[PDB]
Parts: C-alpha cells; structure tokens; sequence
C-alpha cells in the first residue's frame, strides 16, 4: 500500500573546500607558510601523427603527405620550481550530520518510515565503521591522483580546529597505510571517532588536511583540467587547460570528494581489484564498466526500496553501503533519464 | 472556451481589453501544467484562426521531441571497417557487446553508432535473429514522453494512464493521428464504450482500461513492440 | 472418471469383464470428437500409468501436426544461385514474387524453398525488412489446428473460442505447456478470474474472454505474431 | 447585495533591498566597511548518470555506453578566499504602514465595509503580535538559507537610521533563537515595537541589517540562482548561473522576503512541524503539498470572504493569519 | 620506415601477439614493449 515519494533530494555531507599547491623543499615541512604557489605557464608542442588509420588511407603517398605539414599546439603546463622538491597541497573539511533528513519529499510516510528507518541502523550500529573507512581514506593521500604515483615519501598533518586554533593533531605516513585495506591503529581511531561525532549530530567539526609530496626537483604536478569550447577553430588555438585560483594551480572540489569516498569493498565482482567510489549502479569511469548492475539485485535503488516498503533489512555491509550513499547525498525520484 | 489539440490546452484570459480601439483578449497555450506561450489575439477570430496562430510552436514541439527521443542505430559492416551494408533501428541494446575494433578473423561485424563503438561479429543468420528480435515500431518517440510505470510488463508495478497521457495517441490531436471510432475498431469496440475510456474523470462515468487492451493498443498502432 | 490431457479425453467403459481370471476394462481415447485409439487395461492401475499407456501416441500426434503445418522457408542467396547464405521462416509470401532464375544483374536474390521457385532481388536493406515484417513465431504450427474464424484480425467476423478450443494453448496438457497461473500472470488478472473462463459452459459461470485479450495472449506465448 | 469586487489590489509593506556579501575574518567584523565582495566563477564538471533509469533493468549495455560518454558541463561558483572564514550579508529594510487600503478597487461600500472592519481589528489589538513574531524571524538569520546551516557562530546586528546616522544599535546571537518558537526578551520587545509603530503609520522607521556568518576558509557560499531556458540543451555547457549585482554575489529580495514572513503557526495540521511562510492557501513547494486547503474553512480568501460580507468574526489567530496576508499584499480577484 | 602495407608497424605486430598468439621474433617484441613505455593514446 506505501508506495515511494516522486520527489526526493538529499544535500549532502563532507564539503570539501578546493585545494591549491604550493612548492618547497624537504626539512622546511614545519615552516611551509610562505612557501610560494605553483603557477601555470605555456608552451609550444609540435607532434608526429601517431593513431591508427583507416583503410581508406596507408596509401604511403597520402601518409607521407600527411607527415609533411604538421600540428601546431599550445598547451598549459604546470611544474615545480627549479629548487625545490616537495608539493604542498592544502584544503579544509566541514562534516555536517543529520544525514537522514531529506531536503524535499511528497509522502510524510515515506519520509518518517525512512527517518525511523535510519533511526533504527543508528541505533544498532553506530558512525563507527564508516568514519573508520573514511578517515583510512584521509590518512593515505589518496586525494593526490596522479602526484602520489612514483612519489619518495608522503607525510600528512591533520589540525582539528574548533575555535580560532588547533585543538588536536595528528601525523601519518601515507605510503605505509595501504591503498587496499582497513587496519586499526590507535590514532586513526581517535580521528574516526571525532569523524562519528561530527555525523551523528553531537558536535561540530572543522579540519584542515595539509599534504607534503616528495617528487624532485623541477618535476610536473597535475592539476585539474578544464574544458575548453571553440567552436571551428583555425588549427593553432590551445588544446589543454588548467583550473588555477587567483593564479595559483588547484584541484577541482569534487575530484577531492571523490577521492574521499572510495570504501566500497563490498561489491560481488571481485576483491582483488580494490575499494572504489560509493555510486548507485557503483561505476568507475575509467574501466567503462558497471558493477553493481541492476540486473542482479544489488543496486542502490533496490536495496532501498526493499529496506522501506517490504522491510527486508539486507546484509550489514549492504546496510553501509546504502547509509553512505545517503551521505553522498543526490537526487532520486520520479526525474528519471 | 478552451481549444483542445491533443494534449494541448488554449484557453482566453477571461477579461479583454482594447488594443488600437479594437477589442482583444489574451490566449494561452498549456502543455499540461506548464505553460508555453502567450498571445493576444483581437475578437472575430474563428477557432480555426486561433489554432493556426500556434500551429507551428506545435510542429517545432514536434520536430524536437522527435530528435531528442529518437532510438539507436546499429550497422553491419564486413572485414575492414568502412562501408556499412545495412543499419537498423533498435529499442534495446543485444546485451553482448563490449568495446571492439574488427579485424581479418571474420568477415561480418555488428557495430553501434556511437562513436566509442561497442560491437560484435556476427555470420548473417544471428543478425537476421536480433533484427527480429530488437527492432523498433516507427513511432517510438511518444515513448519518451510517457511516465514509464505506465509502460511496464510486469502486471505488479502498472497503473492505468490517465485521461491526458491517454491524449497522446488517441484523437485527432494527438501525435499519432488516429481517431477515436478507428481506435474503437482497432480494440473491436463500440465507439460509445470509447468514449467511456476518454471522458476525464472517474466519478463522471469513466472506466480505467484493462492491461492487455492497452498493451495490445500500443502494439497496433506502432508505438512499443509489446512482444 | 475421465482423465484429460490437453484437448484429448480419456474415459473408461462403464463394466469391466474378466481376461485371464483377473478384472479389466476398456479405456478410449478422443481428440473432440474422433476416437483414436482402445486399449484394455486391468484395474489397480494409477492415472499416471493410463497415462502413459497412451503418452505415445500422443507425441506421435504432435509429431506429425508439427511436420505437417510447418511454415514455409525463403533463403539469401548470391548472383550464381547456389550457396545460401542465410534463411528465414516466414508465415506470409512478400506478395511481389514472380517466378525467376537468378543472374549477373544483382549480387543478392531471395528465393523460396519450394522447387519451382519464385525469387526476388534485393539489397540487403529491403531484406532485413521483410524479415521484420514477415517472420514467424516459434510455435506457429498450432495455428494450423486452429478454425480460423477464431483468427482473423477483423472484429466482424471474430467469434469467440469455446474451452476446447482453448484447452490448446493453456493449461499443462496443451501444446504450449504453459499453466492457468503463468497465462493469468501473462494478463494481469487473478488465477480465479482466469479460471473463470476455462470452466466449460457459460450456464455453470463462465464468461467469453474479449477480442483484446485473446489476440494479446497468442501474441505473447509465440504463436502468432499479431502486429 | 455587498458582494466582492471584481479587481482589487494592495501594495505589499516591508520591502528589502538585495543582500550583498562579502567576505573577511572574525573579530574584525566590528571594521567591517572595507571587506572585499564575493567574486562568482566558473568551473568544469564531469559527471556519470546518476538517476533512476526508465526501464529498469532491460538494458546494461545502454548503461556502460552511458558511462564511456559522460557528461561535461559549465558551472558558475562562489567561494570564500582561503583566508578569511567569515561570511558578511547587509541589506536593508523599509517599513511603511497604511495596512489596510488597497490600491485599486470597484465597489465602493465594499471598501468602506474592508476598511472600517481593519479599523476595528486595529482598535481590538495593535500590531504587536506580529510585530513580535516579525522581529523573532529577524533575531534569528533565518534570511541566510542554507548558509546557517552548520555554522559555527552566528550574529546579527540593527541599526535604526533617521537621519544620515544611527538611532539604536541592537546585537544577538541567531543561534540561541531558535528556528522553532517564539520566545520573549526586552531587547526583543524593544526590537518589535519600534515595529508596530512603524506599521501602525505613527512614523517612518528604516533598519539596515548585517549578518556574520562563521563557515571555514575557501568553503561555498550560496547565492541566488537564474534561468538558463533553452541553452543546456543543444550543447549543454553553461548550466547554472548565480544572481550578481555589479560584480558581487547576491541574494533576490524576494527570497529575503520570504523568510521574513514565516511566522504561521496557526495551520490547522500540525504544530510540531515548525512556522510556515504566509500564503493563500498556504503552500510549501519543497513539500509538494498545500496547507489550509479550500475544503476546510481555514483559507484566507473563505476567512476574507466570511469576515466582511457574513460579518462574524474568526478567531483571532484567524485575524492575525488574514492581516498578515493583506499586510503581505497582491491581486486579489476574479480570475 | 615500418610502412605498415608491410606487416611491421606496431598496431598489426600487436594485434597478431595478443590475438592470435604469433609472437614475433625478439626484437621486434623489443620494438613493441619500448613503444609501451613510450605511452600513448592506442584507439580507434
């Protein structure tokens, strides 16, 4: 008889800021503070023609025609100073709570089924085992994408700042906690339990997540890329872009809430290919593929619905991944594509 | 009065007003909550005058919900790569496909359209097979404009349509173009025992319609395959 | 008590006799109206092994009405005329044949299977929309069983099937093999609301099934095609 | 006889300007005149599908064909510098008074009958009910939508201007007011009659509000959005744009306006489920459902409609819900 | 030089060790593995 909302959104949790670089060298660590900020520049690339070819081509007369006038580019390029070796990056993180609330509903059944729903998960288990997983994923910097490939040595400080100061602080190595399980560990567990703190509504929580990256001197950083719109260009415009604020290189927001959020290990394909992002159909973009299809019943949207309407409560593990993709927050109901 | 083309509304503004010393009122042009246009037109106007005012914000509605909703097409192609032999227009992917370049080790393939082709390669009896088996009605585009939990097969989560997303195959309005008594013969009705169906309101002697005479009513007039 | 599988019967004799000191009877097997078949079998015998006393001549039944009303067969082949290279099933002749010998002229021709052949050429295109159009459904040969007044697409001749008619599709003796809960489920309709329909006369509560829901239901169980 | 007129019309009261923010650090909100505007941008996303799919489960080829193209979009941005944790929003307030006449009408004894029975509402209580409910949604920054959520500390501060300067200066803690009930406090009181004498036509009264807002450095703020009809379509690149005035993020007064006047309490629902917004028929978009629905007697236009042409009164939160909706102002008519 | 009308480019000697398993003689698995570290955008 209850059937669903048709309208239905979640804000959500975990705001990160956007991150920007700076640039120094090693054993200044503890005075990065005025440590200048990593600045894009430009330069010219003439390349070769290096793809595959139809067969209406490899005529070699139109081929070494085709190698006889080159390409012409420009392209942005970002790298380190050429007397320093290690990148600083630095951000802040809000965690709110509250995360049963939606933001719009049609059904207040629906919507007081779903609250005692979660009341009942958070009574039985608490934030323990997700601000664990999440506070593994700020302990390795797992948010450096492709500064952390090849890197010597990564070392993070976390400052839990409540009033205008630090309150608490902690220190890791980033490379000694893998990118491919959950362990304990006394600090970590503190950090996990002001992280459980902050999502079940008790306090208020602010961080600050700094990062020093060992890679070399005068070596190339990788920040975010924009998107560039021409539309019939003349064949000598740029062809790469990169996000800067105020003239300093930076990372996108959300490339660092997606970094956040890869805990999910519960997925039926496998258990030798690593955690990924939390996703309703949960994809990964770079393999093109789908795990978690709906055809077989381990979606987002049935494992809810069969939690709500027919009370068919899935695995804990389900019951994690479900919770965490209400943390994420989105937007679900009668929009469909 | 309001004018009724299919799924659409035009209504006058209730009260007029004088426009160069002629008298004039406003329209309106609902597409059913959301409203899309607004004209003023003078009196001594037909009703034929006022439609044809808006007729072609009508065709370009049209023109777009054709486009945006149109279904996709596969190709066969033989042992090089170029040269499709023939294409199709599917309403459902075959299931077996992942991302291929085709090569010498057979002479036929099966390519999508889209640029990041997905493929297989097939031997011209299987493909005979899934274009049998995927193929899509001519008018598959009025099923982009339809809420989906009136489109199901499983019997468990259908609900009747109601008497606007009924508009939109029905009558002489509608997208479609068939009347109300061929439709009525179509199903081997009366036309009075249709025009129950359309009426607008249950509690004004109007009937749901059954499942099946709805599937089979968007199978014969080329709308879903409805196998 | 009779015993009934599918659209056969079968009853006993009404007084048994003695074969060699122990007591027989004498059981026949009907298909409507046509008697098939007499056995004489002793009493202490279960229905399954009344059963399958006769479970061979049923299947050599089905066996031949298969090979009998089988649907006709067009091929592909190339400019030469040997080497087909693929076939299809139709249940209707694309009605622009007219009888050829394939040549030079065009690279593809579609001919029939029987010996004086009829032929077309095509281009590969055209083809694979005739096999949209005219293909047959898997289990097309029960329509050969059929009276075909309960067939036709025109509402004004229609009439509709009587229970034993209908006792050859539905139900776990018919040829389909499909039961009363899985057709009920088919329709959307409760499992007592369609046995409701099979009761076998109108005066003990039973109602005729519409013309929507019957070609709806041949539609979806593959035996005919019902565009 | 005395029906209603055909077109009639009233001038809404207490008009807001646009708020505008700014951005600096805290304990320097007391020389807060030279703090910097917040700048919008742009930004690029890349997202997957992400919604539930029309059928189901029929197709998983479409989806993975779905994530090897994804979606790339323009989007607009606004953020604090990465090192101030202070938001900063001032706008200012107009209240004027003359609540009962309207400004376009037909009859003229409906009118005279409209306007005496206002008289006599005035002459039973003055304004101070919701005076005091106006100054509490004040106290607390309910104007600050989704800023004040999950803020660390929040304070306020009014100035009374007559002159070029300042009159009276209040300050308070939005946070120790709850978004929930309506308390009282002298400050509050002094606050809310300044109010009704401003509504009663005794006086011109003119406020100018500034709100601080403790968030974090670089995190997001959020103004006011537009339209983007018919652009996100053929290519889909800009899709979203925030409301500035010359160069500055800002906030609609509308929407300043509509949190000021959610002071209702009086629906006939419920009353655990908080204070609603004033309307005709009294609506909440984000829940998709309409309180004070026509069938029950409990709209305004019935409650209007009884009062002055069946001349018996409602009760007086029924009185206190009808003033408030003329005081609101619009078209009230035959449509 | 490695036209690839002769069977010597990168794209046919790859296609020819992965697919069907015909794996060249040492050098040319040489030429294809360094080509590898090159990196590179390798799609249609």
């Amino acid at each position: 008889i209850l059937s669903t909302a048709s309208v239905l959104a979640f804000e959500r949790k975990l705001d990160p800021s956007d991150a920007l670089m700076s640039a120094g060298a090693w054993a200044q660590r503890d005075a990065s503070q005025e440590w200048p900020a990593v600045t894009v520049r430009e330069k010219s690339v003439r390349g070769t023609i290096s793809n595959r070819l139809k067969t209406k081509d490899r005529d070699p007369a139109k081929l070494d025609a085709s190698i006889q006038s080159p390409n012409l580019q420009t392209v942005d390029v970002a790298n380190l100073p050429s007397d320093a070796d290690t990148l600083k990056v630095r951000f802040t993180l809000r965690v709110l709570g509250g995360a049963g609330t939606p933001s719009a509903c049609n059904d207040a059944a629906y919507r007081d089924k779903l609250l005692q729903t979660v009341a009942t998960y958070v009574n039985e288990q608490g934030f323990a085992e997700l601000a664990r997983r999440y506070a593994h994923n700020l302990a390795n910097a797992r948010f450096l994408w492709r500064n952390r490939v090849g890197a010597e040595a990564v070392e993070v400080r976390i400052n839990h700042i409540r009033q205008g100061e630090v309150a608490r602080t902690w220190r890791f190595d980033a490379l000694a906690i893998g990118l491919r399980d959950f362990k304990a560990d006394a600090e970590l567990d503190a950090l996990a339990e002001l992280i459980a703190s902050g999502l079940s509504g008790s306090g208020h929580v602010l961080l600050e997540v700094v990062a020093f990256a060992r890679i070399g001197d005068g070596q190339e950083v990788f920040p975010s890329q924009e998107l560039i719109l021409d539309k019939g260009d003349k064949k000598g415009q740029k062809s790469k872009t990169l996000y800067s604020v105020r003239d300093a290189a930076a990372i996108h927001s959300q490339k660092i809430g997606n970094a956040l959020r890869t805990i999910d290990t519960w997925y039926p394909d496998e258990d030798g290919l690593g955690p990924i992002a939390v996703e309703p159909y949960g994809s990964v973009t770079s393999q093109g593929k789908a795990y978690r299809q709906p055809k077989q019943k381990l979606d987002f949207y049935t494992l809810l619905d069969n939690w709500v309407l027919r009370d068919e409560a899935p695995a804990v593990e389900q019951q994690h991944y479900v919770i965490a993709n209400l943390i994420r927050g989105g937007v679900f109901g009668e929009a469909e594509e | 009065n309001a004018i009724h083309i299919g799924p659409f509304s035009i209504t006058p503004a209730a009260r007029g007003l004088h426009y160069g010393g002629l008298p004039h009122h406003q329209w309106t042009l609902y597409y059913g909550p959301r409203e899309m246009a607004i004209k003023t037109l003078p009196d001594s106007y037909t009703s034929s005058e006022v439609r044809d005012e808006f007729s072609d914000i009508i065709a370009e509605f049209v023109i777009d919900a054709r486009h945006r909703y149109a279904p996709d097409v596969l190709e066969l192609v033989n042992s090089d790569g170029d040269a499709v032999l023939a294409r199709v227009a599917v309403s459902r992917l075959p299931e077996a496909l992942s991302g291929c370049i085709p090569d010498d080790r057979f002479p036929y393939w099966l390519l999508t359209a889209s640029r990041p082709r997905l493929g297989l390669p097939v031997t011209l009896n299987e493909y005979t097979a899934l274009a049998v088996e995927l193929s899509a009605p001519p008018l598959a585009w009025i099923t982009g404009l339809l809420p989906g939990e009136v489109l199901t097969h499983d019997a468990e989560e259908w609900r009747p349509p109601t008497s606007w997303e009924l508009r939109h195959v029905v009558g002489e309005g509608s997208f479609t173009g068939v009347s109300g008594a061929a439709a009525a013969a179509l199903l081997g009705m009366s036309a009075t025992n249709f025009r129950k169906y359309t009426a607008g309101d249950s509690a004004a002697n109007r009937q749901k319609i059954s499942f099946a005479a709805w599937h089979y009513l968007l199978d014969r007039l080329g709308v879903k395959r409805a196998s």
